[PDB]
């Protein structure tokens, strides 16, 4: 008949399976267009995008659920907490990069596509690439926290939940 | 063709194998060399598929064992009816069920134990019973002690019948394997014959013996002047006065005028205000409809004539793009493996028992059961425990089937194969779900405890603080409360008083049931329940799925289903068998059921049960303290464990003194289990080596060499004692509290 | 009672369903339906004396399920108050 | 041979060798494969013949007092429906020389002495013409066929000397046994439905047939 | 992995939508219909935007009973269309 | 937990988590440097004993100090 689930890349002895969750064209395109999988571009810009998303998303919970949520100063306090969390995350990223990558070693990323075509391995899995990524992450996260604060409590836009 | 197939005189009846212990197995029959033998005899007593490889021989054994079990159950029922007839205050309780506590056990006057015969009322001294037999007997129409004696005699006769049937069907007429594998005939007979005809007969009894006698009882006439049940069959005139429709006979039934029977066949809902239970006219109609439904259901499968279904035909036609061949091959598995059928039936029965427990408290079927709090709590807890144990046994026997009877070369099934090909994804996802639920359920309690301890009540998760409202359950309650008007127009009231219809039923100055409110605390306990259920499911499913092999042990099937380990290699391989997984999952089942019964007890004592005065004011047992106190662990420790244990700890010198003694004994046994759970047999064998020297010095060393318990046996002893002590602690505490204050 | 609409409904349902079983318009002992309906010829081995192979089991089953249909129609035609 | 609702399974073992054979066995109770104790082909034919023999006498036992008392033959108080003679005390009882429970023990002893001896013939063919039984054992040796003993007592007139008459008589006996079986089942069903005896039921039906039947009696 | 695992037809969507909307619109509920009731309940909830429907609103039950049927018809139509051409029935 | 449950159950469970991490997008970019394994047989006994002793000491210290300080004898 017609079966949907197939072995990964046609190899039945690799510990994975091809399912609509993992191999559908829409999800494949979406994952390929995320900054974490853009192999052929400077990791600094990708880290900028990642930090801009994450620091922006982190503002809400700190501002609204925090201890000073009912104070008139709740927005600034929550934004400061989100910035501190971004700083801690950047520290963790730097620690991982220092522990994982030596300066002279080449990339640990795969050099083959699913079709067996040779490609340039991702420079994100090198010391310099990871350093650029975490610097971009810090710069983007601080900017995203500041932008969320500016949109919520400097222009005071009529957001339903603030 | 479906026909009776038997073998004559397969096994000779003799006492020769009684004198040879361990005759059933090759290894044990040779006699003991060490003490381990003595245990091995009892662990392998009922492992029939290990005694012989013949499917027919095994099937005959289980068929006779079922008859033995039925005989034991009939003996137990006969004893219950005899004690009701001979050592009970049932006849006094009938005339005053609101002020007299049921009692059917009286102790002898020895060593001062006669203090347990307490004042249960009605000029009677005894032990108060919580089985609910009195209310069932009243519902059945039983009025005198003589009818209980006859029931005891009949149950004794039936027990003798089942014992003789077991002997006859193992030793004289043993059915063949083809007879057992006639699954279509068995399903047809169990659906139409057993269930349908049984419910039809019970409906007949209810419309002929139960309805009139209970109408007389609820009218306030003396039990000793109610006409006897047969008098309602002899002169139909007596039956044409309570219900004039009986004057028409069976003509309305055959002419399809069924509304003429609306007097005793109703669709009411709610509870009987005089009784506090479901209307008997509702129950009779329920059983009459169930009889027709099951009689029609029992005609689905093909046995000997063309009409009907083939189970294999239905199974082989259900397949899709995601499941390959589908259910093809399942008929062969379920007709050749006793363990798979046992697993499925155990899971279904354990799930059904929990549903029974949930439905019996919200819709009390028996008269004067709702206002007897001790009976309600006991029945709920008992059925919850039974369901949990059966559910765990389901996983155990599924693992046994996987270890022994699984064979892809001869009994392949696509669904089971595909499940085994992605077990890592299933187990990892269940692991993540368990961690997420544990955090977002229990850590909220820790957050509340820390906020309360820090002097910040406004930062907690509570109804006067950050709210977590169960809006979906509230919507379901509101929908069920509006059913009689829009979605069940023929029904007069909702199926339960707890949905929210804004009414309360009071019997004898006591609250039967009322709308149960749901808030933040309920939101917390429900997710706590879900977390524990998910963890138990994870433990059992991981054992079932990884029983044959794993990345650590590629050949785990050759080690058997019940083995201790595979050595200290690979870092340590302790408790890798499927048996250990059941051993671990028993603890989590115990934890989950304990939390469920604690939730039930506190909620019922705080928001439902209580007293009502002749002013219209309700006062609950603990005064609605669940909403604000059950949101912290300290609340459970203080307002539930500490506050409600004050009964069992001050029961000395009263009729409830046996519950404090059992309280202490259960604590002792629970502590005793930790010796077995925390240690290992290597220390104990070495310790025994020194005692054996002392015995040899005095020439008193036994020939049966003393051995420390096996690695698996120690785990079994530890878990058995743990469960016994834990369950008995709650048994004693609950019974003392609900008898003293209820 | 004879000639009443309920009696008429019971008799017409029983006769229609007996006719449908008899004339190969419904599953019977000698006619089993595949997954997509599609009755197939089956040798039940019953023997009936009827030229079209209509067995006693077929008559009993058709009568019972026609009675079911008739009761369903009657109870519902008068609940709506058409009868 | 005329067949009534036969089957492939039925015709495999029903070959006309037994009297009153019409191939009627829808449930396959007489299948010789895997058959024993109560459900065996040789016990079932004996059970049918024996039950028909008791039913044939029982129909007359039920019908004789009521018919005789409807005439001027027997005293009215001894003319009762079969269920008002004391067999069913809720429906009434008669006062005899002995208590009904004492009569039950007497019947138990006599009928037990008869039936155990009958059974030992089935379980051991020639067994009961051997041990001393006050000289009656000379005529209690059986014939090898449990349902047809014969002899000086059970077949004293010596009918059916040839095979062709014995077979015809066996057919008639099994047929009358079936008919009386159905008649007694009708008696048992009619007794609760219509409160009167079978003969009253018969008379009340040939007086106004269209108002005395099951359709009318769906009221009791 | 096949590019289109659904084997999209675009006739199944229309056929299922029409085969749910035609029978559900029969006025057998006190002169009204399931689609009629759901559609008439949509508007009043929109009248008080942006606040959501109340717990005691008739919108939820109608919404759930309509979509259960719609999903059932769509799924059954897809299964029938795909399985009739692969010898499933 | 450490005193009752033993190692093999936890090792077989950690294997599944390793697979799940190795198959999760945006998490394959992060790799462990030490292979995750369950606690050793002797290590688990020590850990469980430490937890047992710490709870035993803290519970009684809290109870004793609070009970003697609520009323001061
Ligand atoms: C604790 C959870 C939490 C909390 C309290 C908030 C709170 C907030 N989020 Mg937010 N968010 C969260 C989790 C959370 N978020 C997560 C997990 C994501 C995904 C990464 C986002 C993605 C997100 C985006 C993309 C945006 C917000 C925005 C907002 C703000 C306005 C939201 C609003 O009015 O919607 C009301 C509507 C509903 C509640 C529905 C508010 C401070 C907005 C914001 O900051 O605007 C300046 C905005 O644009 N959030
Ligand atoms: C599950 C069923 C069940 C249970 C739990 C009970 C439980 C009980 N019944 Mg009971 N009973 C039952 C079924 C049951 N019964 C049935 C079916 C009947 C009908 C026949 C009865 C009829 C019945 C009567 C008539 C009485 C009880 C009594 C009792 C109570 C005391 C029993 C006792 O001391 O035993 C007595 C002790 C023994 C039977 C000895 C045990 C024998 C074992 C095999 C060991 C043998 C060793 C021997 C004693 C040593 C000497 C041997 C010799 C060679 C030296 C006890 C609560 C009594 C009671 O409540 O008094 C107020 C009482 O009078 N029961
Ligand atoms: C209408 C017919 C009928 C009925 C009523 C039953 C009833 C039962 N069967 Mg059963 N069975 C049937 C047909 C029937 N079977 C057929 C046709 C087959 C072959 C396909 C089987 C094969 C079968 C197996 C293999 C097993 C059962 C078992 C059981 C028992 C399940 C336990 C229970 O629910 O306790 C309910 C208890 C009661 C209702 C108490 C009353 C006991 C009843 C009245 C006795 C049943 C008599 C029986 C139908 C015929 C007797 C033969 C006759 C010569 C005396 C239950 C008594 C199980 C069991 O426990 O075995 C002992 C079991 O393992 N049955
Ligand atoms: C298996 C269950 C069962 C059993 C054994 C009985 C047995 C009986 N019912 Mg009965 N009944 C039942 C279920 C049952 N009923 C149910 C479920 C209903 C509700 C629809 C009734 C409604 C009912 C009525 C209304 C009457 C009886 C009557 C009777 C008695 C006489 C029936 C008769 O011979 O005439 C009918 C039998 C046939 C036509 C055959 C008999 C004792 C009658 C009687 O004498 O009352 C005391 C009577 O008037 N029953
Ligand atoms: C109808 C249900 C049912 C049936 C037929 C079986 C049948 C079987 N099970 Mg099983 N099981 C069940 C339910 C059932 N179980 C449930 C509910 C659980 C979960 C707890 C289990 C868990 C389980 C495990 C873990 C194992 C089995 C095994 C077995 C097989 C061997 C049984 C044996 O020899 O025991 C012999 C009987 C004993 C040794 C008696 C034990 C006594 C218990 C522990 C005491 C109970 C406490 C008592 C209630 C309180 C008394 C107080 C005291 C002071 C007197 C056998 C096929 C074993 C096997 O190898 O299968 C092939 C096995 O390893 N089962
Ligand atoms: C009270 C004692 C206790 C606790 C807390 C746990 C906790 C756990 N057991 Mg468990 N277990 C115990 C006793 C206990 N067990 C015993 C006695 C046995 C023997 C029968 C077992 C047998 C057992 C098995 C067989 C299994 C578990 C599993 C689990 C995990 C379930 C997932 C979960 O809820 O994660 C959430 C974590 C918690 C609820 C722990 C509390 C965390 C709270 C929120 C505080 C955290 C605050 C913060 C992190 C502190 C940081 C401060 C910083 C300074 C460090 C979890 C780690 C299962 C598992 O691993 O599945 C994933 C599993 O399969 N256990
Ligand atoms: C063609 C003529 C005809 C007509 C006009 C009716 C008319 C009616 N029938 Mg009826 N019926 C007929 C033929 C007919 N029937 C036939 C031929 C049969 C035999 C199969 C039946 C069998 C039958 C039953 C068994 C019942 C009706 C009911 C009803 C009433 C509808 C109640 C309702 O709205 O439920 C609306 C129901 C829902 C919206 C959902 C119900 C879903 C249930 C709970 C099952 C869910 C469980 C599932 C497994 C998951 C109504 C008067 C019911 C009645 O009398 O109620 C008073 C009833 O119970 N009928
Ligand atoms: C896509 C458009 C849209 C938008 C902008 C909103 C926006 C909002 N909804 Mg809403 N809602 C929508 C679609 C939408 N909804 C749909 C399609 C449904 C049906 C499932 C709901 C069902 C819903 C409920 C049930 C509730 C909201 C609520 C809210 C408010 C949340 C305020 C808060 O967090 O406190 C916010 C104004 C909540 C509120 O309080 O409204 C003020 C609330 O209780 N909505
Ligand atoms: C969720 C989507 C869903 O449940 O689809 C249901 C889907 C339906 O499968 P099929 O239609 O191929 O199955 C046909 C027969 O097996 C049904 O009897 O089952 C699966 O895809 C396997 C995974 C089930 C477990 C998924 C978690
Ligand atoms: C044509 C012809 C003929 C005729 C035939 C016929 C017409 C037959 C019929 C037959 C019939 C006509 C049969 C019937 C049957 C019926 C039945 C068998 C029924 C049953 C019923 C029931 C079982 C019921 C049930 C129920 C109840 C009880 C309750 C309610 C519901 C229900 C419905 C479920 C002859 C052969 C003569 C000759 C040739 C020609």
């Amino acid at each position: 008949t017609y079966q949907v689930i197939q072995p990964i890349n046609g190899d039945p002895f690799i510990g994975s399976l091809e399912t609509p969750i993992t191999s559908s064209p829409l999800i494949a395109w979406y994952l390929s267009n995320l900054p974490g999988y853009r192999t052929a571009v400077d990791p600094l810009l990708r880290g900028i995008e990642v930090g801009l998303a994450h620091g922006y998303l982190l503002v809400g919970p700190f501002v609204i659920t925090g201890p000073l949520r009912n104070a008139p100063n709740h927005g600034a306090v929550g934004s400061l907490g989100a910035a501190g969390l971004i700083v801690i995350l950047s520290i963790t990223l730097t620690m991982y990069g220092i522990a994982s990558f030596k300066e002279g070693d080449p990339s640990t990323a795969p050099s083959l596509t699913l079709t067996g075509r040779k490609k340039v391995p991702d420079p994100l899995q090198t010391a310099d690439g990871w350093a650029r990524f975490t610097g971009g992450f810090f710069f983007g996260g601080i900017s995203g926290v500041i932008w969320a604060y500016f949109l919520l409590y400097v222009l005071d836009l009529p957001y339903f939940v603030k | 063709e479906v026909k009776i197939l038997v073998d004559k005189d397969p096994v000779k009846t003799s006492f020769e194998e009684w004198a040879k212990p361990g005759h059933f197995s090759r290894t044990i029959a040779k006699g003991p060399d060490t003490t381990t033998w003595i245990w091995n005899l009892h662990a392998d007593a009922h492992d029939f598929d290990s005694h012989t490889s013949d499917l027919e021989e095994i099937s005959r054994k289980v068929f006779s064992a079922h008859f033995g079990q039925l005989s034991i159950i009939f003996l137990w029922l006969s004893g219950m009816y005899f004690h009701g007839a001979r050592f009970s205050n049932y006849e006094a309780w009938l005339s005053d069920p609101t002020h007299i506590g049921p009692s059917a056990q009286v102790v002898w006057p020895i060593v001062g134990q006669e203090i347990l015969n307490g004042d249960v009322g009605g000029g009677f001294r005894g032990i108060q019973i919580t089985s609910g037999f009195f209310q069932m007997w009243r519902a059945s129409g039983i009025t005198s002690e003589l009818q209980l004696y006859c029931t005891a005699i009949g149950a004794l006769i039936f027990a003798a019948l089942m014992l003789f049937a077991g002997w006859f069907h193992y030793h004289k007429a043993a059915p063949k394997l083809a007879w057992f594998q006639d699954v279509e005939s068995m399903l047809n007979h169990h659906l139409a014959g057993l269930l349908g005809l049984g419910s039809l007969g019970w409906a007949g009894h209810q419309v002929h013996v139960s309805l009139p006698i209970n109408q007389f009882l609820n009218a306030g006439v003396d039990p000793k002047e109610i006409p006897l049940p047969h008098e309602f069959i002899l002169n139909r005139d007596l039956l044409s006065q309570l219900y004039p429709s009986f004057a028409e006979g069976a003509t309305p039934f055959f002419t399809l005028n069924w509304s003429k029977y609306a007097e005793f066949l109703t669709f009411r809902g709610g509870l009987d205000p005089v009784t506090g239970g479901l209307w008997l006219t509702d129950i009779a109609h329920h059983h009459l409809a169930i009889a027709i439904l099951f009689l029609i259901a029992g005609h689905m499968y093909r046995t000997n004539w063309g009409i009907g279904h083939g189970l294999k035909d239905i199974l082989e036609a259900h397949k899709g793009p995601f499941t390959g061949q589908g259910h093809k091959g399942l008929y062969e598995i379920l007709t050749t493996s006793w363990h798979a059928q046992l697993s499925l039936n155990l899971a279904m029965l354990g799930s059904l028992t929990i549903v029974v427990a949930h439905h019996m408290y919200s819709m009390p079927p028996y008269p004067y059961l709702a206002t007897d709090y001790g009976t309600q709590l006991s029945l709920f807890t008992h059925h919850m425990w039974i369901g949990g144990f059966l559910i765990v046994g389901a996983a155990a026997h599924a693992a046994i089937f996987m270890v022994r009877d699984y064979d892809p070369t001869t009994r392949y099934n696509d669904l089971l194969d595909r499940v085994l090909r992605h077990r890592d994804a299933i187990i990892s996802h269940l692991n993540w779900a368990c961690i997420f639920l544990g955090f977002h359920s229990f850590g909220l309690y820790i957050h509340n405890d820390t906020m309360s301890a820090l002097g910040r009540p406004q930062d907690m998760f509570s109804d006067t603080a950050i709210q977590l409202q169960p809006v979906f359950a509230q919507w379901i309650q509101n929908t069920h409360a509006l059913a009689p008007g829009a979605t069940a127009p023929s029904a007069t009231a909702s199926t339960s008083l707890t949905w929210g219809g804004g009414d309360l039923v009071a019997v004898g100055g006591k609250v039967a049931l009322l709308p149960i409110p749901l808030g933040t605390a309920d939101f917390l306990v429900h997710h706590i329940h879900a977390f524990t259920i998910h963890v138990t499911v994870l433990i059992l499913l991981k054992g079932v799925l990884f029983a044959r092999s794993s990345r650590l042990i590629p050949d785990k099937a050759n080690l058997g289903f019940r083995f201790p380990c595979d050595g200290p290699g690979r870092g340590g391989t302790c408790q890798v068998s499927a048996w250990d997984h059941v051993f671990l999952g028993l603890f989590w089942m115990y934890n989950s059921i304990s939390v469920v019964i604690f939730h039930f007890s506190w909620k019922m004592q705080s928001d439902v049960w209580g007293s009502i005065s002749d002013q219209g004011v309700v006062t609950h047992i603990t005064g609605g303290n669940f909403a604000q106190s059950s949101i912290t662990i300290n609340g459970w420790l203080r307002d539930f464990l500490w506050a409600q244990a004050s009964q069992v700890i001050q029961s000395y010198g009263s009729s409830l003194s046996a519950y404090g003694l059992f309280f202490l004994g259960a604590h002792f046994v629970w502590a005793f289990s930790l010796m077995f759970l925390f240690s290992g047999r290597g220390y104990w064998q070495e310790l025994i080596e020194s005692i054996v020297w002392a015995h040899n010095k005095l020439k008193v060393a036994p020939a049966t060499q003393p051995r420390a318990l096996s690695i698996v046996q120690g785990r079994a002893v530890g878990v058995t004692h743990y469960l016994l002590g834990g369950i008995a602690t709650t048994w004693a505490f609950f019974l003392a509290r609900i008898i003293a204050v209820g | 009672y004879f000639g009443s609409p309920t009696n008429l409904i019971m008799v017409t349902s029983t006769t229609l369903l007996l006719f449908a079983g008899r004339f190969g318009l419904a599953p019977s002992a000698n006619r089993k339906a595949t997954a997509g309906l599609k009755l197939e010829v089956r040798d039940a081995g019953l023997q009936t004396g009827d030229p079209a192979g209509f067995t006693l089991a077929d008559t009993l089953a058709c009568g019972a399920v026609g009675h079911i249909i008739g009761v369903g129609v009657v109870l519902g035609l008068k609940s709506i108050s058409v009868i | 041979r005329q067949l009534w609702f036969a089957s492939k399974q039925s015709l495999s073992y029903l070959n006309g060798s037994l009297p009153g054979d019409y191939g009627f066995d829808p449930l396959g109770l007489s299948d010789p494969e895997g058959a024993g104790f109560w459900f065996q082909p040789r016990w079932l034919s004996y059970g049918e013949v024996f039950n028909g023999r008791t039913a044939m006498v029982g129909v007359i036992g039920c019908l004789a007092p009521e018919i005789l008392g409807k005439a001027g033959l027997i005293p009215p108080e001894t003319a009762l429906p079969w269920f008002k003679t004391g067999v069913f005390p809720p429906a009434g009882s008669y006062e005899y020389w002995a208590d009904p429970y004492t009569l039950f023990v007497f019947e138990l002893g006599l009928v037990g002495f008869a039936e155990h001896r009958r059974y030992q013939d089935w379980s051991n063919p020639g067994s009961m013409g051997k041990q001393y039984f006050l000289g009656l054992e000379k005529g209690l040796g059986g014939s090898g066929d449990p349902a047809y003993p014969g002899g000086p007592f059970f077949n004293p007139l010596g009918l059916g000397k040839d095979e062709k008459s014995m077979w015809d008589y066996k057919v008639k006996e099994v047929k009358n046994g079936r008919l009386a079986m159905l008649a007694m089942l009708g008696f048992f069903v009619q007794a609760p439905v219509t409160g009167v005896g079978p003969y009253q039921n018969l008379l009340d039906h040939l007086a106004d047939p269209f108002n005395n039947n099951i359709f009318t009696n769906f009221k009791f | 992995f096949e590019r289109d695992w659904l084997r999209t037809d675009l006739n199944v969507i229309g056929f299922g939508l029409i085969g749910w909307l035609a029978p559900s619109s029969i006025p057998a509920i006190n002169g009204n219909s399931l689609t009629g009731l759901f559609f008439s309940s949509i508007g009043p909830e929109l009248a008080h935007f942006p606040t959501g429907p109340a717990v005691t609103s008739p919108f939820w039950l109608w919404m759930v009973l309509w979509h259960l049927g719609l999903f059932l018809t769509l799924t059954f139509g897809q299964i029938g269309f795909k399985g009739r051409s692969e010898g499933y029935f | 937990m450490f005193l009752i449950s033993w190692r093999g159950y936890w090792q077989e469970l950690i294997e599944t988590l390793a697979w799940a991490h190795e198959r999760t997008p945006l998490a394959n970019l992060i790799r462990w440097r030490d292979k995750p394994v369950a606690l050793s047989i002797v290590q688990a006994r020590l850990v469980g004993l430490a937890h047992f002793s710490v709870g035993y000491i803290f519970t009684y210290a809290a109870f004793l100090i609070a009970s003697t300080s609520g009323k001061f004898g």
